[PDB]
């Protein structure tokens, strides 16, 4: 057939805003996303001390709840899964269907050294190296334990990512 | 304290004889729970090659003749039993149980780096 | 080129360019170290296909600063202490002799000590 | 002992003026700090920045120059041996 | 520190402009004393108000409106904005401040989600060198 | 799978190129290739992406549904698979998705069209593109996906423009370039497998008369991974499906015991039977109404065509791999739709289908 | 963060104690002679992702050429990010050493 | 001791067919002049005919798929090492320790 | 008391013992042993005594860094401490403490060299949750979670 293939399209995180319908469905995703930056639920999976940091951020210094960041016990009330401790051999099936039971859309955090890359217990015959053999990861927190504000940043960082999401502009222009 | 469903005591056998009755008894335990071991663990055989696997892992041990070896591997024969009945074990343990499965030649095996 | 970029040299041949990516350091070209991978090599991976190469770390290479440091000279003495310049937050100290006609390098530091009667015949 | 102690005497921000006498006649306990820490105490001089310069402390008999062999203070070679009393010894 | 006289008086001494940007990112109208400026632009204020509590008494003014990044802080100020130290990056002792024998350039935030997050790699070359074959013919 | 995907541990591609793997095989190991899989991010890429991260095969996956790519890096080690942002409107992102490559597949394609592209600019446009720049990138090999009816005289469009686009790629890569032709693979989310479970079918009868062979996806997957590592399959053309016939109106309903789903089917809509004209309508308004890919008309077409087997190329039994049949794997893909439960060996589904066409 | 000399040299002579301390071997250094003579070390990492943040290669370092910064926020997208090769680590002290100095003032009598 | 030890220790099978260990007590270091580390007797597993080690790609690490590379056991008799390897059935060969030759050495003979 | 340790034999606190073993009275206690904790820290904050704060033994403790950067032995000791480790006299030991949680103890196993040769660690929470049947039976599913609490498992120490 003929197909009249341009070659200088640039690709959609680079592309600008040309037409009306662009900015419209712009406008549905910043609203849309701003939502969901603005709800950061995630849900309590806290294995070890890393979990006590996680509550320390929730503590009245920091105070999650003052950006509207509430822990939920259920994936289904759930969006982040925050891996915060040490994944075991035995905890890692658990940890897959804890995950498969989120609704879309859905991010992961790996907090501290044990769910990054095992940590101390790198060398154990018993420790999963690494989280991200399990679970796809969104963002990495260092730190043994990080700290409330590094865990913060980590937070923070995530967000600014899901603010620069264009799943709407997407179907637009790359669909 | 009470102890768990389908538990049982540990007693260290001192005949022979005594130990191939616990054996072969133990043997249709298995036998018979192997329906629902299918169902529970939602497994994708059907019950036929459940019931041939178990008989197959009893035989391997058939043939040991001094009695201390012969305890150990019945007092971990019930074990695996226990964990097996109560719902212990998750569906990836249990699928990754029955999913298991001719060597090279010479060129093949050097070939490929062999071991 | 590839042949400055890829074999190490003790001192270079052209004038180091802080632009130029492919320059082992911004002030140096050739690598410093008989076992130090080349780093025009480092980055011709696949990992670097889509990255901004101008913004991976590229730390100034400490061999060419270390010999822009003026050889300290002794007066009447020919051995040398040097410390760090720091103290409890420098190296500890070390005692550098200074018999042979040549300056001598301290252990840690990298400072060059020599006598000052053979000024004259170092500085030719 | 630990009585009770007047609100004024704890190292916690307290109002004053008008809102003191309100603060007293209607709290339970008139003598409970808010535990809001004074900012002109608490850390002040932070830890990075203290005036003293620290000496490293060192005990006469164990850290001298004199009179101060180490074999004298060896203890971890002066272990206490392990001896087993079996029937026959008994 | 919570009563609205705090931020009536903090709204006051700023202005509009200044305190709209506050009630933009930071949530909170505060107003201090400027004391320096960083190499990426950040402001860094102090709080002088009596009744302000512990923690509360330094504060930044990220460049941006819309977003603001905490790696956007230049390390020299980082130690100070955390109560780390008394003295200001601008004014350190000449016989305190870090001497650089290497040209100091603009601060560089934290690269993630972008082209410019660094990329490891192996800096040592590999440990055999294999034969760099030749022929040579017979006699 | 297994434990080593190589026949040999040194590998010499066409360009000269030595490379030596290193390790057991495993998560830790190398294999010293670098492949770009076009489209990872689609129901066949995953499976491919999978298998060659798994063996330390790095992987470079062009994307642009930025979410849909992360549960590809799952499969490798540090390093392994990486991702290069591309659109097949820009030209500078795939040839950086090319650039350190060895070997090059090709799965983008469509058999909808969009606002945006149409069939002709995806299944054509695309794959030449591809292929002229993974040629100019000096990439050894190239593998290549196309339909099971490839025929470029076909007057079904997905059939023309997937016939024709086995001879654009040819004619740009050049007569190395090796070519598969998978059957209706049917896998856990599949696309085949999907429709069958469907239950308001619109136009059943319409839709389910055409005749197809089952193919495993996941040995579609093993395949391109023996073709990839291979140099004895370049300029080859590869027709990979099953041995038994199966239809999908056989199948629609084989699948509708083992779902044990009186009035109800009759009143929850599972049959939908329709006139063509209307079919032909409804679908038509849908290209321009529905923000979604629906059954469009073109699909329809391919209704009135069941499967050819274009005799003259190659097989299973050329890659030493015996095919799959869907009898032994029917069962295990439509447990998700799913006393005692029901589970069904090779021999209960075949005495399924001799339930089905007994009248 | 790897440190320097004010003079510029790197302040680590490859004595390799911080990789025989620490606790859960996150540290990989290969050394040899420098092209002038040098005891330097060409490549030095950390796995970030396993260092537990224990502060014991710090103690050891016999000329303070590793230490920990204050900073905390370095969160990153990929694990990748988070292996610290010897360009990454000095690139690091360059960036914080007028904040090593401010601890290493404070806390130098202490140590 | 007789018994087949090894069918309850849970090890994989590869260590009864496929790996070779090694009794032996550590020689002196020519370095040093210390004699105490030459005095308990050791077990070591040979290393692989590939795959011992490899050099990761990424980081220049080293790889390996050998789990009983860092698995050193000690012993403070020889036929306890010995009675050990034929408990557990390994395919073990013994490394017999050099003994070094007295000589007598006085300060006189450097003239006589 | 039993095994006085680290001072706690100088300064002067009181316990509180229960009388119907139940969660009020363990209630009871730990808001008793905060203000025991708060009697004996002012009294630390009080007798705090000057001094070396480890052993004057360099051969088990790293000399200061100012005197390894100037006297030899010193930098002798500080190398083989961070590299070879100190030997521990073989032997071994059960040494107990009063953990907030309960009785924790090791029992280290030492062979003259510079690794443990054993280190079992008993973890209060672990033979806490063994009784957790034997205390359970006969109560509703709000009383276990009063029961966990009451037993203060972190899982940590559990499962070590
Ligand atoms: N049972 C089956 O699936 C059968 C399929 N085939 C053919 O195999 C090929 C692979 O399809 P399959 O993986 O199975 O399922 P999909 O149809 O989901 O795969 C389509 C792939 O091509 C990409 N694609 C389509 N349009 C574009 C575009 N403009 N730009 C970039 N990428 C695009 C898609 O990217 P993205 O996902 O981001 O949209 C996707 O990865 C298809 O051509 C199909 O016709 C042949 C026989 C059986
Ligand atoms: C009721 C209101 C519902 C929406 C409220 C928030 C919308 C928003 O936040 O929309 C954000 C938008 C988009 O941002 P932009 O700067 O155009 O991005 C692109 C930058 N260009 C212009 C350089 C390309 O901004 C607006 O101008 C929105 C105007 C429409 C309202
Ligand atoms: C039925 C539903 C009812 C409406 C629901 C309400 C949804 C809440 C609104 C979301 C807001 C939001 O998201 O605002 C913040 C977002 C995200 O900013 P950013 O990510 O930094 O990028 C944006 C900034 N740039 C691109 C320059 C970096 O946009 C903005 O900054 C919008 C900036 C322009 C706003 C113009 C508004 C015009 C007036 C509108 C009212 C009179
Ligand atoms: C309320 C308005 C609904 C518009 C949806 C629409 O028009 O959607 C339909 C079309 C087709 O494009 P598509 O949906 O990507 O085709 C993919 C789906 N198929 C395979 C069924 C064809 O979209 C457009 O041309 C959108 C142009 C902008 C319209 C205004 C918004
Ligand atoms: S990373 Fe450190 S703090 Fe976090 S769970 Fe592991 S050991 Fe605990
Ligand atoms: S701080 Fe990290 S790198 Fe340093 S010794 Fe401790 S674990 Fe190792
Ligand atoms: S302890 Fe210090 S000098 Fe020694 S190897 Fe480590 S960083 Fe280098
Ligand atoms: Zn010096």
């Amino acid at each position: 057939y003929s197909s009249d293939l341009p070659t200088d399209i640039p690709v959609l995180s680079k592309r600008p805003h040309t037409n009306l319908l662009d900015y419209t469905f712009t406008t549905f995703d910043k609203m849309k996303n701003w939502a969901r930056k603005s709800s950061f639920w995630p849900m309590t999976f806290g294995l070890a001390c890393c979990a006590v940091e996680m509550m320390h951020v929730s503590a009245p210094r920091y105070d999650q709840d003052r950006l509207g960041i509430i822990f939920r016990a259920s994936p289904r009330q759930s969006d982040i899964m925050i891996v915060a401790g040490t994944v075991t051999n035995k905890m890692a099936p658990a940890l897959r269907q804890v995950y498969d039971q989120m609704p879309y859309p859905r991010w992961v955090i790996s907090m501290g050294s044990c769910a990054n890359g095992g940590g101390y217990y790198h060398y154990s015959y018993s420790v999963v190296r690494g989280v991200d053999r399990i679970v796809p990861v969104d963002i990495y927190v260092p730190g043994c334990p990080p700290t409330s504000e590094a865990l913060m940043y980590g937070v923070f960082q995530l967000q600014k990512k899901m603010m620069d999401g264009q799943t709407h502009r997407m179907w637009y222009r790359s669909y | 304290t009470n102890p768990t469903a389908f538990a049982q005591t540990t007693r260290y056998v001192k005949d022979s004889t005594e130990m191939r009755t616990l054996v072969l008894n133990l043997y249709r335990r298995y036998l018979r729970h192997s329906r629902g071991f299918v169902n529970n663990y939602n497994l994708d055989i059907p019950a036929s090659q459940v019931r041939t696997k178990i008989r197959q892992e009893f035989e391997r041990q058939r043939f040991v003749k001094d009695l201390p070896l012969k305890n150990v591997l019945y007092m971990k024969a019930q074990m695996e039993f226990q964990e097996l009945v109560n719902f212990w074990k998750q569906q990836c343990h249990v699928m990754q149980y029955f999913e298991s499965i001719k060597g090279d030649s010479f060129v093949q095996k050097f070939l490929k780096g062999a071991q | 080129s590839t042949k400055e970029l890829t074999t190490a040299r003790i001192k270079d041949i052209s004038k180091p360019d802080e632009n130029n990516l492919q320059q082992q350091a911004p002030n140096r070209i050739s690598p410093w170290s008989k076992s130090q991978k080349p780093r025009a090599e480092a980055q011709d991976n696949v990992r670097f296909a889509v990255k901004d190469l101008a913004k991976q770390p590229r730390p100034y290479a400490a061999i060419d600063l270390i010999y822009k440091q003026p050889i300290r000279y002794i007066e009447h003495d020919n051995v040398a202490v040097c410390d760090g310049n720091g103290g409890a937050q420098g190296h500890p100290k070390v005692y550098i002799n200074l018999d042979q006609n040549k300056a001598i390098p301290c252990g840690y530091c990298g400072l060059r000590f020599a006598q000052a009667a053979f000024k004259e015949d170092i500085e030719s | 002992s630990g009585g009770p102690v007047p609100v004024f005497k704890k190292y916690t921000t307290g109002s004053k003026g008008i809102w003191e006498k309100i603060r007293q006649l209607l709290t339970l306990v008139p003598n409970r700090s808010t535990g809001n820490p004074l900012v002109k105490n608490y850390r002040v001089p932070p830890p990075g920045s203290q005036t003293l310069k620290y000496k490293d402390p060192v005990t006469i008999p164990a850290g001298d120059i004199v009179k101060n062999q180490y074999y004298d203070r060896d203890h971890r070679r002066n272990y206490p041996r392990l001896v087993a009393f079996d029937q026959t010894k008994v | 520190s919570s009563s609205i006289q705090r931020t009536l008086r903090n709204l006051w001494k700023n202005g509009f402009k200044k305190s709209f940007k506050q009630l933009q990112g930071y949530n909170d109208i505060k107003s201090g004393r400027l004391v320096g400026t960083d190499s990426f632009g950040n402001k860094f204020y102090e709080v002088d108000d009596p009744v302000e509590i512990h923690m509360r008494t330094r504060f930044v003014e990220y460049t941006g409106f819309w977003r603001q990044d905490m790696s956007e802080v230049e390390p020299g100020w980082h130690y100070w904005l955390a109560y780390g130290t008394d003295v200001p990056p601008n004014q350190l002792k000449p016989e305190e401040k870090s001497v650089r024998a290497y040209p100091v350039k603009k601060h560089v935030p934290n690269l993630t989600y972008t082209d410019g997050a660094y990329v490891p790699y192996n800096t040592a070359r590999p440990k055999c060198a294999t034969w760099d074959p030749k022929v040579t013919e017979r006699p | 799978v297994s434990t080593f995907p190589l026949k040999s541990d040194i590998n010499i591609t066409k360009s000269g190129k030595t490379l030596l793997s290193v390790g057991q095989g495993g998560r830790s190991s190398r294999t010293g290739f670098t492949a770009t899989v076009f489209g990872g991010t689609g129901f066949l890429g995953r499976v491919v992406v999978s298998k060659l991260a798994k063996h330390g095969t790095n992987v470079v996956v062009p994307f642009r549904n930025d979410r849909a790519r992360r549960q590809l890096k799952v499969n490798g080690d540090l390093g392994v698979v990486n991702f290069v942002e591309f659109d097949i409107r820009n030209l500078k992102s795939i040839e950086d998705s090319v650039k350190y490559s060895d070997i090059v597949i090709n799965l983008i394609g469509t058999e909808h069209f969009s606002k945006n592209f149409s069939i002709e600019d995806v299944n054509i446009g695309a794959a030449e593109r591809i292929a002229k720049a993974a040629k100019e990138a000096g990439v050894s090999r190239l593998i290549h996906v196309s339909s099971y009816n490839a025929n470029p005289s076909s007057s079904s469009d997905f059939y023309a423009t997937k016939g024709i686009g086995e001879q654009v790629v040819r004619d740009n890569f050049g007569p190395d370039a090796t070519i598969v032709r998978p059957a209706p693979m049917y896998f856990r989310n599949s696309p085949f497998l999907n429709e069958l479970l469907q239950i308001k079918a619109l136009g059943g009868n319409v839709i389910f008369k055409k005749e197809v062979y089952p193919v495993h996806a996941l040995q579609v997957g093993e395949a391109i991974e023996r073709i990839a590592f291979d140099d004895a399959t370049a300029g080859q053309t590869y027709e990979l499906f099953g041995k038994e016939r199966y239809s999908k109106k056989e199948l629609r309903e084989m699948i509708k015991h083992i779902i044990h789903i009186g009035y109800y089917p009759y009143s929850a809509g599972f049959y939908l039977p329709a006139p063509e004209p209307f079919l032909y309508a409804f679908a038509l308004i849908r290209q321009y109404i529905s923000s979604q890919p629906r059954f469009n008309v073109d699909q329809l077409k391919r209704s009135h065509i069941n499967q050819e087997i274009d005799q003259s190329a190659k097989t299973f039994t050329d890659l030493g791999m015996v095919p799959d049949e869907l009898s032994e794997y029917l069962y295990r893909y439509v447990k998700p739709h799913i006393q005692n439960r029901t589970v069904y060996s090779k021999e209960d589904i075949e005495k399924l289908r001799d339930y089905v066409n007994t009248p | 963060a790897l440190r320097r000399y004010p003079s510029g040299e790197e302040r680590c002579i490859a004595c390799k104690l911080c990789e025989a301390v620490c606790p859960a071997q996150a540290i990989t250094i290969e050394a040899e002679e420098r092209i002038d003579g040098s005891r330097r070390t060409y490549k030095y990492d950390i796995d970030m992702t396993k260092c537990i943040y224990c502060g014991y290669c710090q103690e050891s370092c016999p000329v303070d050429a590793i230490v920990e910064t204050p900073n905390v926020e370095y969160a990153t997208e990929t694990r990748e990010e988070l292996l610290y090769n010897k360009e990454k680590l000095l690139a690091n002290g360059d960036k914080w050493e007028q904040e090593i100095q401010y601890a290493l003032d404070a806390d130098a009598p202490y140590r | 001791t007789d018994l087949a030890k090894e069918l309850v220790s849970g090890a994989p099978k590869e260590l009864i067919t496929e790996r070779v260990a090694r009794i032996y007590q550590e020689a002196k270091a020519a370095t040093q002049s210390g004699q105490h580390n030459t005095e308990t007797w050791k077990i070591d597993w040979d290393i692989l005919n590939k795959g011992n080690r490899w050099e990761n790609d990424l980081m220049g690490y080293q790889s390996s798929s050998d789990y009983m590379q860092g698995t050193i056991l000690k012993f403070d008799t020889r036929e306890g090492a010995i009675r050990f390897a034929k408990g557990q059935g390994w395919d073990y060969y013994i490394q017999e320790p050099k003994v070094r030759r007295f000589v007598k050495k006085d300060y006189s003979a450097n003239f006589y | 008391k039993s095994q006085p340790y680290d001072a706690y034999d100088k300064v002067d606190f009181d316990i509180a013992v229960g009388t119907k073993g139940d969660c009020y009275d363990r209630y009871l206690i730990r808001m008793t042993e905060f203000r025991q904790s708060l009697r004996i820290i002012e009294q630390c904050c009080n007798q705090m005594p000057p001094g070396p704060v480890k052993v004057e033994d360099f051969k088990v403790a790293p000399p200061p860094r100012a005197l390894m950067k100037e006297d030899m032995e010193a930098l002798i000791h500080h190398f083989l401490l961070y590299t070879k480790g100190y030997a521990v006299p073989a032997g071994e030991t059960y040494t107990a403490i009063e953990a907030p949680k309960g009785e924790m103890a090791v029992y280290v196993v030492s062979d003259g060299s510079e690794r443990p040769y054993r280190c079992k660690i008993r973890a209060p929470g672990f033979a806490h949750l063994g009784a957790f049947d034997h205390i359970a039976r006969g109560h509703f599913l709000p009383d276990a979670v009063a029961i966990i609490g009451t037993m203060d498992l972190v899982f940590g120490e559990v499962d070590r």
